[PDB]
């Protein structure tokens, strides 16, 4: 449990970190297309 | 119990992906754009929209995972506009046909619009009544059903050099009967005008077009317009000709 | 590899729990796995704090 | 029974956002933009207020399938001692709100998420479900609220082209008029402005598109 | 008004629960049909004289399982069938078949698979024959 | 004590949105718009300092009625041993609002909100916080068309003197823009609509 | 590890300018408008479809240049012992999308603002030479709009019609016969050809 | 049971098995008969002399057999 | 007299038609139902019928004694387990009286030891690692 918990410890917050990563990219993704197309 | 929260957390990755097929055809059409729609409830819409399509299970882990994801997106966003400017079609050519008919009686010489406005709204409503939002809807399921990502597909360039004109073409046929009366009451004007020299008939021109370019168009507004905008709606069928996958 | 040094020392005091020295011996073991254990917790956790940081600053 | 508060907090931090889409403040927002945008004004009527405006007649028509949720579940025997019982509570308790989706949604859009949906779940070889199933079978919760919020878009949009007529019509006569003088050189919309406004406030749009939003929904004694 | 000489049903696109709704009659039990089993049709003219072999039947050209516990019929499809492997430790084999074999819950399609006096066995079934297999048998050892 | 900590937190954290709906500040900050919209000027002179200027005049003649649910919600007879008494009690409070609420809406809009006199009773104040936004709105609209209304013939005059002359090709808002703030300023029109605003709800 | 995050995402904060100043994305806008204003109609194709379709097709241009710069950024072979032996590595990884800048960029400004090769020295450069590029293509392509009005107004003048307005007249004849020659399609793939293999 | 006759779908029948530490089935059997809740369709299967069976029908029959056979234990 | 004509069948509709000459319902997996077959086929002898299309299809199948599981070869798993206070004797004297001995995939491991090793279809697998690892506990 000392090292299962602390690979599971590392295994939840990377994925999270990956979640909000692909996240923010999609937002400022088609944000650009957005400003792209006022010109 | 490590897999129920996973399951939520596969999805939420696998919505952003489908944020960034669906986001740029809010911003295309004319009943859902950011003029019609506000902001704080929006990307409620766009996000549960595409969770109600993906294709993949939700439950499996998606095949997105390091990959190549800063070039995905714009893969992604790439198909979105492709497809924003194929389901904006009919409402480009209505549109289109009503800045003719305001540009040919005068009202638009200021340069060198509402009236337009009106045929885009029109066009946007008669296209909403009958079936409608089912093949909205159905051309962005087809499209994950012939695009699936890790295979990159693209808007297959050698149809889209055709596009210009494709609307073009439908857009002077559909103006075809009205700037013919128009322009041969002016040049039957201008014969008068050779009779009687001192007429000024210029100012008079402005005078009868805008009662001639309505009159005109009151005879095949009812029973010719509306059919042709349920014609050029464009139908899942023809998403193979737009795309191919690159491996 | 520390928790098998760890987990090979606790069957002898458990064969035997009334000698002095390897109690001293244990308890000399662990808290210094106890002082290991939360220094590890608490040194990932920054990593992570760091990396949410960046992209709260830039979203 | 710990974890039912859990639940209840995490049902209570997602509301805001059911409230941005299966709720009916989806109509009364688009039409109140509408109703900016089609009188020609941008800036006011300061949007800020009217989310407020619209928003508490939203809450009015909704008040009495919310209130029920409370008493059925502040009952002191929601813990039952079956684990698929305990599954069937929250349903007969959700379905006071699930069929209120059912009669504001549309029939095929609604139809055509379960099977999208399906052969998503198996695969092709599922076959498709017709009109029929209506009179027996409900969908799930989450294939309701996309074809009930693309619906409820639609019918926004059906009111929203109604009022716009009126003001196009004065938008175009105006135009012409200018061009029967020779004054093409001149911005109509600053004198479309006033008579715009007129044929509001003579007509009082406001305190009858707001009684029929009502009607649309709840009936007078 | 409804002009046949005989005594029979005819579905025409029924969906499998108003078709055994139908059966239902003569057999004396009302019937439960699951929710994944339900999603196929059946068309065309039937006659119910001995439904306990004419479900048998059915249910291996349709392709499905049943069980009947002394009060109702439930009928599941093939894909649901569930396995199970649970130890006895101060109880028989032996001994819990005859609490099965006195009760009435006892199917003589879907036995228990173990050895004669031991603490394990292999049970799999309909989902309802199960989880009250398992459910007995971990209330047998804790009584005792 | 500790659940009345509740509701003074909750008016304050929700001022924003009620003096957003619920006062005639949305009369004064939709007027000082369309007087930059009349005059034809687009960000001159901001959406801030309007508002703040107009936020001030609304706050003049709302003030006593804020002020006076302070001094009477400071008396010591908030302990009562009735549940429903407080219940009144918190009730005889909000009769200013309520007051100052009947006199500016319609009493056939809230007689519609109440189905879904008024002396025994006072209808309740969800009732009628929407048909005074909306009436408010209203008469703003009204009260917009007039003082919209000179500056169209002041737009108009020149634009027919102009032709009058042969320069046809000649964009009139170059001209007109001169003409239309003197008609602002020597009026002196500010100073003056800003009295019968303040004269419309406040006596002299 | 980290400092990696901040340059991968202020690539995409910086995207909307990369596109506005650094590629093909300039070409292809201006020669679209500027041959809608050759026909005089401001509104017609509604320049949403023109900055619809030039984005799609400066996409097609950049594409392969950003695909092949994290193919090559894939490789995790970059730590070394010398600080800058590292920094020759990531300056290989950018000589693919230099050589499309050097290829069309003039040797007359680079070293003009390099003295004052480097990235940042290639960009105004660039966007300076691409509109001075784009000029030259719509002068060409409006010389036929300037001989098509001009003999219609002279018709007017051969016969009594002097005091009509021409271009009520020559508006629709320019753009009956520009869409009858199917022109639209020809100038768009008469650029597309310029920067790459296109088909 | 009585007083009323409740009414529910098929689909809706539930079951449970409940042991009984301290009080044989043929008691608490005898307890259903002198009272009036005994219903012959929906009997309770089970070993004649020990603590387990298995019920199955109505839900208000369900929840009343094993809150009822609960409530025996706690006494005794 | 009997027999089945395919056409374009999805190899779940194709052997449940067969679950009537075998006296056993039939569960396909969902990787190994994506496989079509077409042709005329006759079941008169279908228990080497199923040997043989097992085997020029692809697949794996086990039958416990009350269905026939079916899934691709790409699903086998294997482990090895360790028995402590019971040796492979009396756990293959166990399988050869319950039943559930397979000849096609038997115990691989020495014959008086803990440790052996086992591989074949996913119900097979489950099922003896968990008798194995709860004989240990009872002893």
């Amino acid at each position: 449990d000392p090292k299962e918990l602390a690979i599971s410890q590392e295994m939840i917050s990377d994925y999270n970190l990956y979640v909000s990563m692909v996240s923010t990219l999609t937002r400022k993704g088609v944000g650009a297309v957005e400003t792209l197309l006022r010109s | 119990f490590y897999a129920l929260y996973f399951e939520i957390h596969h999805l939420v990755a696998s919505a952003a992906l489908g944020f960034a097929r669906v986001a740029p055809i809010f911003f295309f059409l004319p009943f859902l754009n950011s003029g019609v729609l506000s902001g704080a409830p929006r990307n409620a819409i766009i996000i549960l929209v595409a969770l109600g399509v993906w294709p993949h299970a939700l439950n499996e882990a998606p095949p997105f995972l390091s990959v190549a994801m800063i070039p995905l997106v714009l893969q992604e966003a790439a198909v979105g506009v492709m497809l924003g400017c194929l389901l904006s079609w009919p409402f480009w050519v209505m549109h289109a046909l009503g800045c003719i008919i305001d540009n040919q009686r005068g009202a638009t010489l200021s340069s060198s619009s509402e009236m337009a406005n009106f045929l885009n709204m029109f066009a946007a409503v008669v296209y909403l009544q009958n079936g409608g939002l089912v093949t909205m809807v159905d051309v962005l399921n087809k499209s994950y059903q012939l695009c699936d990502p890790m295979n990159e597909c693209t808007p297959s360039l050698p149809p889209l050099l055709t596009f210009i004109n494709q609307v073009a073409q439908n857009a002077l046929v559909l103006a075809s009967p009205v700037v013919l009366v128009l322009l041969l009451s002016e040049v039957f004007l201008g014969l008068l005008s050779r009779f009687a020299p001192q007429m000024n008939a210029f100012a008079i021109s402005l005078t009868v077009k805008s009662g001639i370019a309505v009159l005109i168009m009151l005879l095949y507004f009812s029973p010719v317009l509306p059919d042709n905008v349920l014609r050029l709606s464009f139908q899942a069928t023809g998403l193979s000709s737009w795309f191919y996958e690159r491996g | 590899n520390l928790q098998t040094q760890v987990t090979e020392a606790l069957d002898k005091l458990a064969a035997k729990p009334s000698d002095p020295a390897l109690l001293a011996a244990y308890q000399s073991k662990l808290s210094e796995y106890n002082l290991y254990r939360n220094a590890q917790s608490n040194t990932v956790k920054v990593f992570k704090d760091i990396d949410a940081a960046i992209i709260q600053n830039f979203r | 029974n710990d974890i039912s508060l859990i639940a209840l907090l995490a049902f209570s931090t997602l509301l805001p956002f059911i409230i941005a889409s299966g709720t009916c403040f989806v109509k009364f927002s688009i039409v109140f933009v509408m109703v900016r945008n089609a009188l020609g004004l941008q800036q006011i009527p300061s949007n800020m207020t009217l989310n407020g405006v619209a928003l508490l007649l939203s809450m009015f028509v909704m008040w009495p399938i919310m209130h029920d949720a409370y008493v059925y579940f502040e009952d002191e025997d929601v813990t039952f001692n079956d684990i698929s019982s305990l599954s069937k509570h929250v349903d007969e308790g959700l379905d006071g709100y699930r069929d209120y989706l059912i009669k504001y949604s549309d029939r095929e859009l609604v139809q055509f998420f379960e099977n999208a949906q399906l052969k998503r779940q198996y695969g092709e070889e599922t076959e498709t479900v017709k009109r029929d199933k209506d009179e027996i079978e409900k969908p799930s919760i989450f294939a309701l609220l996309p074809a009930y919020a693309l619906s409820e878009i639609k019918s926004a949009f059906k009111i929203g082209f109604y009022l716009y007529l009126p003001f196009v019509v004065v938008d175009l006569v105006v135009s012409s008029v200018l061009l029967a003088l020779g004054m093409m050189m001149m911005s109509p919309v600053t004198i479309s402005t006033p008579i715009k406004l007129v044929l509001f406030v003579a007509l009082d749009g406001w305190t009858l598109l707001s009684k029929g939003l009502i009607l649309q929904y709840m009936d007078i004694a | 008004k409804i002009p046949v000489t005989g005594s029979g049903f005819v579905a025409k696109d029924d969906s499998l629960r108003t078709f055994f709704d139908a059966m239902a009659l003569q057999l004396k039990e009302p019937v439960i049909v699951s929710k994944m089993a339900a999603r196929k049709k059946i068309t065309g003219n039937f006659e119910f004289h001995d439904p306990n072999a004419l479900l048998e039947k059915l249910s291996l050209q349709l392709g499905l399982i049943w069980y009947f516990d002394g009060q109702a019929i439930y009928i599941y499809d093939a894909s649901e069938m569930r396995n199970a492997v649970v130890s006895l430790r101060n109880v028989s084999l032996n001994e819990f078949n005859n609490f099965l074999k006195r009760s009435g819950l006892y199917n003589k399609n879907y036995p228990l698979r173990g050895d004669n006096r031991k603490g394990t066995f292999y049970v799999s079934g309909p989902p309802v024959y199960v989880d009250m297999v398992v459910n007995a048998a971990t209330m047998m050892d804790k009584q005792n």
